[PDB]
RNA sequence: AAGGUAAGUAU
RNA sequence: AGCUUUGCGCAGUGGCAGUAUCGUAGCCAAUGAGGUCUAUCCGAGGCGCGAUUAUUGCUAAUUGAAAACUUUUCCCAAUA
């Protein structure tokens, strides 16, 4: 039901990278990390389907 | 049950634990108490004697 | 629950989990147990728990005994007051009080 | 109309507590 | 949050949902950092092991998996969906949006009874499903 | 019991018929003891009549 | 930092104190109230045609 | 029909297994066992699943 | 935990008595094997619970289910199935406003109970079937 | 649909307020053979109906205690003439004293009279049920077979059922023209349903249960619908049901 | 501005 | 030789109870389980966990099904 010990770990880990309001030293807002490509995704309609596929596809180095 | 009673008023000096609640008058809180209902019987009947 | 995590990331951080990851989830139950223990207002001692891990989980439940006594205290004037709140949040500060 | 129950804060204070009682 | 497993990519997630055949998958877009996401994800891990027989939770980063944002409109700071056989379940929560929960619950219990009707309705085939609870008030007084 | 319910199961034996006695008369043969009810009648003593034939066999040949 | 990795190892599994019947109590099941109930509410209401003749302010077919 | 001789084989080696002696030591069921050549342990089996796999041999042997 | 300490220093208390009433074990073998003893169990009594398995809710249940029927099915429904005077208590009265009954419920009422317009001339009575009585392990402590 | 009384199927409510009721609540209209005829109430040129205020119903503690002081000494004379002619007050002779006194002369003809009689402490004991049950007494002054019952709705609910332009005005507002009753007379709820007081009892999940505890309201929007759902008090576009 | 989307098969 | 006592199986008849029966390669227990009466006295199983429709089987209805639905390229709009 629950995630491992690595996972439990790592997504601790995670979480004290962005709440740096509790962790951290430097204090940046709540969800900030402080202190080129975009994907493309389907809109979930299927009249755009074959083109977010392609794009899928055209983005493959 | 009169005669358990009246042997409950003799003998009985120990008696099991009761729970407690509390009433939420949303001003204070007024505890409520559950005692086990054979005793309660005889607590009812010494009340009314 | 910001305590909670900060505690657990703490204990996890200084933990030599290359070797024992699987603690990890029984730290958090120790975590819980000894808020229970606090709760229950019954002896809390656990005879195998290395002393600087108690000394942190007594730290732990000590920081959350605070917040709860002044939450519960706040709640309760709020609704003396007589400030809208919901069937839960009474539910939980009848509780705590 | 609305249906609303408005205050009697000095509504129907012309009338006793008696009336229509029995 | 740090409990319940997480899904780190869309193909994870089509996998989680695809995977499942006789449970509920309830999936949590939204943050590990954020407020709401923190207590409806302890709402969950606290009803997690509870749910166990008809239902499985994961936890899914939307910043992280930006994958389903367009469609399922995961712009709410946290958002609570529920899956059956690969088909998206909407409940008649009264907010006006079935598609999502797009807040957090606090008491353990309603997520159950939401979870609990989901999984009746969807093994008897239905797409929607009518919440136990209305939820066009907090009912606070 | 386990033996018999596996031979039951199996078809080794014929599945158990309902034990009735006068009382059970109107439960179990209900429905046709008002068309032929001596009939029902008859068979259901002499079904009561089999149960304490056995047990009377059972006792002599033990004695 | 001070804590060696066999005292690591040693930390104990945490239990649960309550027995079978707090932990996974049976289904409470809820009966009707009985029907002398009904019958004593029911006997309430019928009024004698006379009183006693001490009786003050303070005690067929 | 040889499935119905077939299940009654398995029903009387069962009833045989039923009426068969077997001790109640472990040592001497082990000696049994290497007795008779089948192996003392099978996928992990307890000490009952070894008396069980005992009195299966001796109903077939 | 101190009368069950007590009970057993007392009974090892006496048979180390007997020991030495005979001045047999003059150096203490037999009070050493039963103090070690009685600090075993000690710390049996004291041990920390085990580690139990929370039981998940069962799934929830579509379908049919074969149950059988027969005296006890039978003295189950007579139990909790519907009594006359039961079924005349959730049976109100169309247009025929009652005075209220009991003051300090406003909502309780006895519906046709009592009322004319029941359709029963003589009083319905009491399904002893439907008594309350007392548990068997209530039983077992009078 | 809030102050019609339980019993034609409303909420029962009491209202201790000022709340009027629309004229155009009071118009109904019946068919016949020589066609529909409508009917309002308010034949005198008054304001628009107002609904009784349980102000006016009860009455005043001082006016109590004074009834309560004269019927008790009348009481007193009636049995003092009733021992010399060796003969019981037959309830008949109490007749203008019914529920006057503080100790409603209702107790006195009660049935269970003798036993209440032994009843001593029971307003300290009322009083401190609170520390007992979970719910809190509003009458926790009072006993109602001890001290009787200090009030009456009699007269309320007659000038309820008045306001609301009786019978035929309130059942306009409901769906009982639509089952095509011929008259109201005998008829009859069933607060529970066969099937729905069956599963009170047959081991329910908290969501299926409280769901079922709804199942009343089905009934009640069913049976006020012709006045909930209507276009003057939602406003706003209308659907209609498919089929 | 909303809290007023029946769902389900089929192309 | 009849009668008769106790324990134990095997049956037969009848009654009562279904908030309970059962399991123990888990632990503990006449070297004392467990103790509110009456304690220089009482004397037996308890505790933990697990199973369940609060013992478990069949038998027969009903429902859900199941068997099927054209399980086969539609529409708004464009031109000839």
């Amino acid at each position: 039901v629950y995630a491992p010990g690595l996972d439990i770990e790592s997504s601790l880990k995670q979480l004290a990278e962005r709440r740096t309001d509790i962790f951290g030293v430097e204090e940046t807002a709540i969800g900030k990390k402080i202190g080129p490509e975009e994907k493309v995704t389907w809109d979930g309609h299927s009249g755009s389907m074959a083109r977010t596929q392609q794009a899928a596809q055209a983005n493959i180095t | 049950a009169l005669s358990r009673i009246k042997r409950h008023l003799l003998t009985q000096r120990a008696f099991k634990e009761v729970g407690i609640e509390f009433m939420d008058l949303y001003s204070h809180l007024v505890p409520v108490y559950d005692v086990e209902p054979l005793e309660k019987i005889t607590d009812a009947y010494l009340d009314q004697y | 629950l910001e305590l909670r995590a900060a505690v657990m990331h703490d204990i996890l951080d200084m933990m030599p989990e290359g070797i024992k990851q699987n603690k990890a989830r029984t730290i958090l139950q120790h975590l819980s147990e000894a808020w229970r223990c606090w709760k229950a207002n019954i002896p809390w001692k656990v005879p195998g728990l290395p002393t600087p891990i108690e000394n942190m989980i007594l730290r732990y439940v000590k920081a959350k005994a605070d917040w709860w006594t002044n939450t519960a205290h706040y709640n309760r004037e709020r609704i003396r007051r007589g400030a809208t709140v919901d069937k839960t949040v009474c539910k939980k500060n009848l509780g705590r009080l | 109309p609305t249906g609303e129950v408005l205050s009697l804060v000095g509504k129907l204070e012309g009338t006793r507590m008696g009336d229509k009682a029995q | 949050s740090y409990m319940l497993p997480h899904l780190h990519n869309g193909w994870q997630v089509d996998q989680a949902i695809l995977s499942e055949e006789d449970r509920v998958v309830v999936i949590r877009f939204g943050h590990d950092w954020d407020p709401t996401c923190m207590k409806m994800d302890e709402v969950l891990y606290s009803i997690a092991e509870k749910v166990k027989n008809f239902a499985v939770i994961y936890l899914v980063d939307i910043t992280e998996v930006p994958d389903f944002n367009k469609m399922y409109e995961l712009y709410d700071p946290c958002t609570v969906m529920f899956f059956f056989r690969n088909k998206h379940i909407m409940i008649d929560l009264g907010t006006g949006n079935n598609n999502k929960i797009n807040w957090a619950m606090e008491d353990k219990q309603e997520m159950v009874d939401i979870i609990e009707t989901v999984y009746r309705g969807a093994r008897k085939g239905r797409g929607l499903v009518v919440s136990p609870k209305d939820y066009s008030t907090k009912y606070r007084y | 019991q386990k033996e018999l319910q596996e031979k039951v199961r199996l078809g080794l034996m014929p599945p158990p018929e309902p034990k009735v006695r006068i009382s059970n008369l109107m439960r179990v043969l209900g429905t046709e003891a008002v068309q032929d009810p001596t009939k029902v009648e008859a068979h259901v003593r002499a079904q009561m009549a089999k149960r304490q034939k056995a047990h009377e066999e059972a006792n002599a040949a033990r004695k | 930092a001070e804590v060696t990795e066999e005292e690591w190892l040693s930390i104990p599994e945490v239990g649960d104190a309550r027995n079978k019947r707090q932990r996974n109590p049976r289904y409470e099941k809820l009966t009707p109230v009985p029907d002398s109930f009904f019958a004593k509410h029911l006997q309430t209401g019928e009024n004698h045609t006379s009183v006693d003749p001490r009786q003050t302010q303070f005690g067929r077919n | 029909s040889e499935r119905q001789a077939e299940v009654l084989a398995e029903f009387e080696r069962r009833k045989r297994a039923r009426q068969i002696n077997v001790s109640t030591d472990d040592s001497e069921v082990k000696a049994c066992l290497r007795a008779l050549g089948e192996p003392i342990t099978l996928f992990g089996e307890g000490p009952a699943e070894r008396r069980e796999r005992l009195r299966n041999i001796l109903s077939v042997v | 935990l101190r009368r069950k300490a007590a009970r057993l220093v007392a009974a090892k208390c006496t048979l180390a008595a007997r020991v030495d009433s005979f001045h047999e074990s003059t150096e203490g073998k037999v009070g050493y094997e039963l103090k070690d003893e009685i600090e075993r169990k000690f710390d049996k009594w004291q041990e920390p619970p085990p580690v139990k398995q929370v039981k998940p809710l069962p799934a929830p249940l579509d379908g049919q289910r074969k149950k059988r029927g027969g005296r006890r099915y039978r003295k189950m429904k007579e139990r909790l199935g519907l009594t006359e005077i039961r079924k005349q208590a959730n049976r109100m009265s169309f247009g025929e406003i009652e005075e209220d009954a009991y003051q300090e419920d406003l909502g309780f009422s006895l519906g046709h109970l009592g009322k004319s317009g029941s359709g029963r001339v003589r009083q319905t009575q009491v399904n002893e079937a439907t008594k309350a009585r007392i548990s068997k392990t209530l039983q077992r402590t009078l | 649909v809030f102050y019609t009384p339980k019993e034609l199927g409303g909420l029962g409510m009491l209202s201790m307020g000022h709340v009027l009721i629309p004229q155009s609540d009071l118009r109904w209209s019946k068919q016949t053979d020589v066609g529909i005829t409508h009917f309002r109430s308010g034949m005198s040129h008054e304001e628009d109906q107002l609904i009784p205020n349980l102000y006016r119903y009860i009455q005043p503690w001082e006016s109590e205690f004074i009834d309560s002081q004269r019927v008790w000494a009348e009481y007193a004379l009636k049995r003092q003439e009733a021992i010399a002619q060796n003969r019981r007050l037959t309830l008949e002779d109490l007749e203008d004293s019914w529920d006057r006194g503080i100790p409603r002369i209702n107790t006195l003809f009660q049935k269970d009279r003798h036993t209440l009689a032994y009843d001593k402490g029971w307003r300290v004991r009322t009083d401190f049920k609170q520390y007992q049950v979970l719910k809190q007494n509003p009458f926790w002054w009072t006993h109602q077979r001890h001290d009787g019952k200090l009030w009456n709705l009699n007269n309320y609910r007659t000038d309820m059922i008045q306001a609301l332009g009786g019978v035929e005005g309130i059942l306009e507002h409901t769906l009982f023209k639509g089952t095509y009753f011929p008259t109201w007379e005998g008829l009859f709820w069933e607060k529970a349903s066969g099937f729905e007081e069956s599963m009170k009892w047959k081991k329910l999940t908290n969501a299926q249960r409280s769901g079922l505890n709804q199942i009343p309201n089905r009934r009640f929007t069913l049976w006020w619908s012709p006045t909930i759902n209507r276009a003057n008090v939602y406003v706003g576009f209308q659907v209609q049901l498919d089929l």
